[PDB]
């Protein structure tokens, strides 16, 4: 059973070697399993259907771990509805089942491990009270999930007790040419601004906001994800110092992933042992279909989502929300690069900058006071 | 001399498509036929949904389509008309149309970038809704909701409109899909300050809701009810109380007016999009190519301002998002049976008619 596609369009480190031991290692779940996997090329609709409906003709209780390394998005869409109509969960790894669609149908199982963006905002608000910032600006444009996005920061700046300031939420959804834009480009003063556009959109905000001036050192963007890609890849227009969050590459490699794939597809087939004593196939036909109605036999829903795997524990909720996931924060560095400091491993950030290394924006009385206690005129 | 571009796709019935050709000849007669002819193909729907993704996967590759009509087959209860389609068709940028499909899910823009529909979902339902209940001196409001996304949905719609009047509701008690007792919840909502129960279940689920209301004694005598265009159609019109409003769309059950208006818009935004700049034949094969074209988003972007003044269904216009805008809204009345018209509706525009209103009760 659980087969894994793979092909190598970037990463020729696989062949045989990734098809190595998995649940063998020291688990005590044995059965007629085996660690199948499979090789492929750039995917088409057609193709990608074929390949699965192909493989659906052995997998009979079995599972996919597919992962992709484009950037089309309509891939993790097609994942969601081959998972539908076929009744094998699946999971998302790399790339293009990396980005985390909103909503599923509830007649689907599928759970990539991507982080959700209220996620993203919890985060950035941690990292931006920790440094006691507080005022700050929302500056957006048109794009889904602005609203959400407004409305969760919103509720979440409302529902505690630090005291945030909240004003200037800027909209612009008037192209980039009319007063309007000029007008709320002006009226921010602050030196705290966020930012949520998609990408070209993000770069052409920042070479018109350049020109006016809020690029100065004083001054900080913390766009969400967006504009970050895969790799080092920013636009030369984007001056420096610009702080964002983004999904661990570094800390967690591909052969690992893997490795905790298999690892939860094993402890959820031991659960099932456990409490149902029986798993059966679904190898009937891929293609042929509407043929049979529901059938609740061995659904993995309720297998999953309390799952751990040698002490380590990533399990997921409701949709392809992990809980803990491993987020990063990043820095654009002089050399044009992204730095790596602190790291959302636990609830608390553990960042490695006591001070902030007042980055050079575009190509002043704080001082050092020391002191010791002694007498009641210093007290620790 | 001609271009050819080939435009249909998705009907319910052989007669349908027959009517889409038809229509299509009759767009291509006026204005130019020497630069462009757009001729037709189409295709019907099947059971299997890998099949269908199949066929609509052959039909981009075997024609090079520019856009895709996706009508409802006739078995309905499925809300499944155009997911796979639009899956296929938001690989690339080349956009969709709607023609009965009804529904939320659809109107997001993060999970299926390349659809249009001519038709209004629930939530400006929600709107109409607001709109009566502003203007009848009636403002308490205690909506009810099933747990599911329309739902969610039509809540955020309505509670949205009555944030800028600066008021609010009284409960949004919700329950869950497809269950079989709700009795506590209208217990708990019987010892309340409100008189106007507002509910947007789905067909059974408001069935139940009527039959479990009419036996904890809650129809007449005041708490007057409200309900949306689908929880008075089907098996739910049997189970009811007297006095329900059931608003529900004019013109919205037929189809050729549908056909023939997004014929002629389609037309229309075809002829001024190919004054430009180099524009790309759109991608084929569905096997040897895995990129999107660049004039996708552009051609959207036209399509989105396009205003089809001379069509049977009036000055169909799109609004930002992807749906209708100005719809046209009958509030059908129950009383004795065979819902009796009341009003109309037209966008801030409502307007009674000369009938009597009665309520429940019979006050």
């Amino acid at each position: 059973n659980i087969a894994v596609m793979l092909g190598h369009s970037h990463d020729v480190t696989e062949r045989e070697l990734r098809t190595l031991w998995g649940p063998e290692q020291a688990a005590g779940l044995p059965l007629d399993v085996n660690v199948v996997a499979l090789l492929m090329n750039r995917t088409d609709p057609k193709s990608l259907i074929t390949h699965v409906c192909d493989l659906m003709s052995g997998a009979r209780i079995h599972g996919l771990v597919f992962g992709d390394d484009t950037d089309q998005e309509a891939v993790a869409q097609m994942l969601d509805f081959i998972s539908s109509h076929t009744f094998v969960p699946i999971l998302g790894i790399h790339g293009g089942a990396s980005m985390i669609m909103a909503d599923k149908d509830p007649t689907s199982t599928f759970f990539q491990f991507g982080a959700s963006i209220q996620q993203q905002a919890t985060v950035m608000l941690k990292i931006m009270q920790d440094y006691d910032w507080h005022v700050f600006s929302l500056v957006t444009t048109i794009f889904p999930g602005y609203r959400e996005f407004i409305s969760f920061v919103k509720t979440t700046v409302d529902n505690s007790f630090v005291g945030w300031d909240m004003q200037n939420v800027i909209t612009l959804d008037t192209s980039f040419e009319d007063a309007k834009t000029q007008v709320q480009l002006k009226k921010i003063h602050s030196s705290v601004i966020l930012l949520y556009c998609s990408k070209d959109e993000a770069v052409l905000i920042l070479s018109e906001a350049r020109s006016l001036g809020l690029t100065g050192y004083d001054f900080f963007w913390i766009v969400p994800s967006l504009v970050s890609g895969n790799t080092e890849l920013i636009p030369k227009e984007f001056p420096s110092g610009l702080i964002s969050v983004s999904y661990d590459d570094w800390d967690y490699s591909l052969e690992a992933r893997v490795r905790d794939g298999i690892g939860i597809l094993t402890t959820a087939a031991s659960s099932m042992l456990e409490k149902f004593s029986y798993i059966p196939e679904a190898k009937a036909s891929c293609y042929g279909q509407m043929e049979r109605p529901e059938v609740p036999m061995h659904t993995l829903h309720p297998f999953m989502v309390n799952v751990t795997w040698d002490g380590k524990d990533l399990s997921f909720t409701e949709e392809g929300y992990q809980v803990h996931p491993r987020l990063v924060v990043i820095v654009l560095n002089k050399d044009r690069e992204w730095e790596k400091v602190g790291k959302w491993e636990n609830h608390t950030l553990s960042l490695r900058h006591a001070v902030w290394p007042r980055y050079k924006s575009f190509s002043d009385n704080h001082l050092s006071i020391v002191t010791l206690e002694e007498a009641p005129f210093v007290i620790v | 001399d001609p271009k050819i571009v080939n435009i249909g796709a998705v009907l319910s019935t052989r007669k349908h498509e027959q009517m889409f050709r038809e229509a299509v000849n009759q767009a291509n007669k006026r204005h130019a036929s020497w630069k462009i002819q757009l001729n037709a193909t189409s295709v019907t729907h099947k059971p299997n949904a890998i099949q269908m993704a199949l066929s609509v996967c052959e039909d981009l590759i075997s024609s090079q389509v520019y856009a895709i009509l996706v009508s409802h087959p006739p078995t309905p209860n499925d809300h499944f008309t155009p997911t796979p389609v639009s899956y296929t068709a938001g690989f690339y940028r080349i956009p969709v149309l709607g023609l009965t499909t009804r529904m939320s899910i659809y109107s997001d823009k993060s999970i299926h970038l390349s659809f249009l529909r001519t038709v209004p979902p629930y939530s400006h339902q929600s709107s109409v809704w607001f709109e009566m209940m502003r203007v009848y001196s009636w403002n308490h409001i205690i909506l009810l909701v099933s747990d599911d996304h329309e739902g969610r949905a039509a809540q955020k719609r309505l509670e949205t409109l009555l944030e800028e009047r600066e008021s609010k509701a009284e409960k949004v008690l919700q329950f869950d899909p497809g269950t079989k007792n709700v009795t506590a919840l209208l217990m708990e909502a019987k010892e309340l300050e409100a008189r106007v129960i507002i509910l947007s279940a789905s067909e059974d689920d408001a069935a139940t809701v009527y039959r479990a209301a009419a036996m904890l004694n809650m129809t007449g005598s005041g708490y007057v009810w409200l309900v949306g265009e689908r929880e008075i159609s089907g098996n739910a019109l049997r189970y009811a109380p007297d006095g329900i409003l059931g608003l529900q769309l004019i013109n919205g059950k037929n189809e050729s007016a549908h056909i023939s208006d997004a014929v002629g818009v389609v037309a229309q935004a075809v002829h001024e999009l190919l004054e430009k700049e180099n524009i790309t034949d759109p991608p084929r094969g569905c096997v040897g190519n895995t990129n999107i074209w660049k004039t996708g988003p552009l051609f959207k972007r036209v399509l989105m301002s396009s205003k089809y003044a001379d069509g049977v269904t009036g000055r169909v216009e799109f609004n930002e998002d992807g749906d209708r805008k100005f719809a046209n809204y009958s509030i059908m009345n129950l009383q004795r049976r065979k819902l009796v018209q009341v009003g109309i509706y037209n966008g801030t525009h409502v307007i009674p008619n000369d009938r009597k209103i009665i309520w429940p009760g019979g006050e």
